Order: structure tokens, then C-alpha cells, then sequence
């Protein structure tokens, strides 16, 4: 299976410079340009550049010649996009993307690397545990969570018992307070009966503030 | 070592079109392999060489694919003499 | 500085035909712009649908097809699935770069009425200890996509503390929201309850927590 690995920084300096990453598996690296594009919050696609692995050649929209530098590593078979002289317009999630050679379309996408440029500190979160109350636990499910909460910036990733517990699982959009800090919230249902004997764990992580934290949601 | 030399070259001054008349044209290989005075055997190598190249540039850029302009323009060039090769074809059948 | 334009917006129902366009500032749109059409989906999944103005990517439904027509390129889906409701970007080749459209945001109609789940959480003991108290309102699975939600102190409006999101639309096409009540232990103990009442098209639901 062809899979687009990204990767990269996702809190920057204004006038300072970023390299994100790309990493390709599953199919051979040379043989296919390798796109990257740009979707800022609130709008649509804006394509960037291509590469050709085989030979180093690549290709621009005129706006961003002078500003990402695109290059890509044959063995280990990843591309690099590094952006330079970084503002306000430059935060954005980037999407890197093949393009079939011979299909044209784009059919395999990487998950998309989230930036901001911004010249505020990073503040980490607290996780706080949402256990629900005994009125809440009447029933044949419940739901419990984690409180991700007052950080800065953008993205926090949230996974349940490393990954292995995947249903029932709803991981809520961001509110953007007045404070300019972020929280969100991520729950899971699971039935009642099961609290306070399995063992939940909420896998948080929030790159900017290197905060990585895994926090056992005990019954109340 | 020099048809390696060469190789390198083809990619930084020529463009896709010119090498694709050099190697289409048997008046246009002649004026270039003579005046680079070059041996008949080691003529061919690079002719197929330079083909190798051809094929790779055509495969990387879709501009040369079926649906890819230059191909249009490249058929557009050529067709006055196809319609003719064809029509003179057809009188002595006919 | 070229300029390609969509639609911004088409509605369709279950079964019916419905066509996408794409244009091209410079003239028509051509088999060298090789015409390239992507579907975005909720949560930012972009799937490649057609290359080259018809070609079709594997695993895409047969329902889809890439044409130029016109003048322009187009997209048709031939019999309209609830599924099919998604954001549809058109990308054309300029020689040495792509651009991309605006896209189009298509709906499909037909789709049914659906009221919010709301989940309630008081503040954490936790927060409590570090000075600190959020009440968390979590509201899911509601169409159309705009809910009002009101806070509870007692019997009282709360309006001070309140931070909500904006709704947001899930996979699975109903959306999602929050909202976030901040106070301080000492409000939070001096209430004998606090509610999130959330109002959807006319109806209401309602969650309390109380100090406990
Ligand atoms: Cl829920």
C-alpha cells in the first residue's frame, strides 16, 4: 500500500525559516512527481510546487519561487519543502500529494502538516480527566473523556489506549477563547459497567510545547 | 566517458523539442555527428543513448504525453506531411 | 496570475444528475490542462477523483465522470449519493504548474432532521485543586448545522465564562459543537446546579451537574 508519511515543525517564527517533510512508501519514488500544496483555515487548495525524485527538476507557481525550496532524498525516499522569510499568510495546514504519472489525478495524500506563524509563546496544556457522574452512569454506556485544556497553538492529537481503542471514540474541534488560548475536549463511550475496573488512558500530544502525556481516567 | 559527458549536456542546454528534431532528422544527426567529427561506431551507441534520453524525458513530462501540448504541436508540425504521404499512397492503389 | 473558476455552489437529490464546471481564464479549457478534479471531505480528506479530464482514479465509483465540455472541464456524478456531499475542487495545468478553483460545495438534499446528544461534565477534581473549575457541554450529531446554547446557574442566565465553537460538520454529515463554561471554585460550590441547554430548531435538550 502507498503511503504519504508527513512531518515537520508546527510553530514558527515570523521571518524564520521551516523545513516539513514527506516520506513515501509503496510504490517507486523516482517515477512520480510528488506535489505539495497549501490550505489556509477557512479556504481551499492552493497548490505550491511539484518535484521529480528521479532527477531533482521542479516546478512552480511564480508566487513561491523565492520562497519554498523543494528537494527530496532518493534513498530514503522522502521529499522536503523548506519555506522561507515565514508571515502571517503562511499559516496553513501543507499537503503533500503524488501525482499519478500517467493517471494525472492525485490519488495518495500525506496527513497534512499543521503550521502557524506566530511570534506568542507556546503554552502546553493541562489534561484533565472527564469522568462521568453517578447520574451520568445510570446506563448501559457512558461517556468519559479528557479536557485538553488553555494551549498555544494548534494541533493537539488525542488517541485512546494507544490506539487500540478506537470505537465509540469523538475528538471535538478546538474553541478559540478570548485569552487566544485553545481547548478541546475527546470522549469516548464505553458501557458502564466497565468503569472503575478497565483502564482508559487518553494519549495527548502537543508537539509546539513538547507535551506528550497519557492520562488515566479513573472513575469518579 | 564522453557520450557520459554528453548525456550530461543534452539535459542542461537542449530542450526536449531540439533533441527530439536532432533525433528525428537523418540530415540533422549527419550535421551533427560529422561536425563533431565523430566514429560511426561509437555514433550509434550515442544515438541510442540520446534515445534512452528521449524516452525518459517524454515518460517524466506530462507535456509529451498523448493529452500533452508539445505532443499536439509536435503532431500539428508533422501532419501537412502525413495527409500527403497519405494521399499519394491512396492515387496508386486507386 | 491565471484564474480558474467553479461554481461556488449546487444543490442535488438522491439519484438525480448533477455537473460540476471548471474554467479557464486564459480560453477554453483543453486536453493539455489535463483537467484535475479532488473531493474533500469532512476532517480534510481529500480523495483524487478524475486526471486528465476523464480519466478516472481506481477505487472511485463508476457514478463519476470527467468531461470537457464547452469552452470548459466537467464533472459529472450520474446518480447522486447522500455520500456525495462534499466540497469538489478542479485543478487545470498551465505548462509548468498547477491552479487550482475555488471549488464547489455541493449539497445533497433529503436529508433527515437530526437533534443534538449533549454530554454535561463538571469540573474535575483536578481542575478544583489547581484553582480551577470549566464546566464542558459536548454536543453531537445534529442536522442542519446551528444549535443556540444557554447556561444555567441555578435558574439564573449565565453569559460571562462562555466560550462555544463554532458547529462543525463530522463524517458522517450532522455536526458538532462545544461549549465551555470557566468559573471559579467559588461559584461552582455556591450553586446548587449549573445547566447547558442546548436549542435545536425549536426544541430543546438540557443537562445539569451539580456540586457533588
Ligand atoms: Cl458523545
Amino acid at each position: 500500500q502507498v503511503q504519504l508519511q508527513q512531518s515537520g515543525a508546527e510553530l514558527a517564527r515570523p521571518g524564520a525559516s521551516v523545513k516539513l517533510s514527506c516520506k513515501a512508501s509503496g510504490y517507486t519514488f523516482t517515477s512520480h512527481w510528488m506535489q505539495w500544496l497549501k490550505q489556509r483555515p477557512g479556504q481551499g487548495l492552493e497548490w505550491i510546487g511539484a518535484i521529480y525524485p528521479g532527477d531533482g527538476d521542479t516546478k512552480f507557481t511564480q508566487k513561491f519561487k523565492d520562497k519554498a525550496t523543494l528537494t527530496a532524498d532518493k534513498s530514503s525516499t522522502t521529499a522536503y519543502m523548506q519555506l522561507s522569510s515565514l508571515a502571517s499568510e503562511d499559516s496553513a495546514v501543507y499537503y503533500c500529494a503524488r501525482e499519478n504519472l500517467y493517471g494525472y489525478y492525485f490519488d495518495y495524500w500525506g496527513q497534512g502538516t499543521t503550521l502557524t506563524v506566530s511570534s506568542a509563546s507556546t503554552k502546553g496544556p493541562s489534561v484533565f480527566p472527564l469522568a462521568p457522574s453517578s447520574k451520568s452512569t445510570s446506563g448501559g454506556t457512558a461517556a468519559l473523556g479528557c479536557l485538553v485544556k488553555d494551549y498555544f497553538p494548534e494541533p493537539v492529537t488525542v488517541s485512546w489506549n494507544s490506539g487500540a481503542l478506537t470505537s465509540g471514540v469523538h475528538t471535538f474541534p478546538a474553541v478559540l477563547q478570548s485569552s487566544g488560548l485553545y481547548s478541546l475536549s475527546s470522549v469516548v463511550t464505553v458501557p458502564s459497567s466497565s468503569l472503575g475496573t478497565q483502564t482508559y488512558i487518553c494519549n495527548v500530544n502537543h508537539k509546539p510545547s513538547n507535551t506528550k502525556v497519557d492520562k488515566k481516567v479513573e472513575p469518579k | 566517458i564522453f557520450i557520459e559527458d554528453a548525456i550530461k549536456y543534452f539535459k542542461e542546454k537542449v530542450s526536449t523539442q531540439n533533441l527530439l528534431l536532432l533525433l528525428t532528422d537523418n540530415e540533422a544527426w549527419n550535421g551533427f555527428v560529422a561536425a563533431a567529427e565523430l566514429p560511426r561506431n561509437e555514433a550509434d551507441e550515442l544515438r541510442k543513448a540520446l534515445d534512452n534520453l528521449a524516452r525518459q524525458m517524454i515518460m517524466k513530462d506530462k507535456n509529451w504525453h498523448d493529452k500533452g501540448q508539445q505532443y499536439r504541436n509536435w503532431f500539428l508540425k508533422e501532419f501537412p506531411r502525413l495527409k500527403s504521404e497519405l494521399e499519394d499512397n491512396i492515387r496508386r492503389l486507386r | 496570475q491565471a484564474v480558474v473558476t467553479q461554481e461556488s455552489a449546487l444543490t442535488t437529490s438522491p439519484g438525480e444528475t448533477v455537473t460540476l464546471t471548471c474554467r479557464s481564464s486564459t480560453g477554453a479549457v483543453t486536453s493539455g490542462n489535463f483537467a484535475n478534479w479532488v473531493q474533500e471531505k469532512p476532517d480534510h480528506l481529500f480523495t483524487g477523483l478524475i486526471g486528465g479530464a476523464d480519466n478516472r482514479a481506481p477505487g472511485v465509483p463508476a457514478r463519476f465522470s470527467g468531461s470537457l465540455i464547452g469552452d470548459k472541464a466537467a464533472l459529472i456524478i450520474t446518480g447522486a449519493q447522500t455520500e456525495d456531499e462534499a466540497i469538489y475542487f478542479c485543478a487545470l495545468w498551465y505548462s509548468d504548474h498547477w491552479v487550482f478553483g475555488g471549488g464547489t460545495k455541493l449539497t445533497v438534499l433529503g436529508q433527515p432532521k437530526a437533534a443534538p446528544s449533549v454530554t454535561l461534565f463538571p469540573p474535575s477534581s483536578e481542575e478544583l485543586q489547581a484553582n480551577k473549575a470549566t464546566l464542558v457541554c459536548l454536543i453531537s450529531d445534529f442536522y442542519p448545522g446551528a444549535v443556540t446554547v444557554a447556561w444555567k446557574a441555578d435558574s439564573s442566565p449565565v453569559k460571562a465564562g462562555v466560550e462555544t465553537t463554532t458547529p462543525s460538520k463530522q463524517s458522517n454529515n450532522k455536526y458538532a459543537a462545544s461549549s465551555y463554561l470557566s468559573l471559579t471554585p467559588e461559584q461552582w460550590k455556591s450553586h446548587k446546579s449549573y445547566s447547558c441547554q442546548v436549542t435545536h430548531e425549536g426544541s430543546t435538550v438540557e443537562k445539569t451537574v451539580a456540586p457533588t
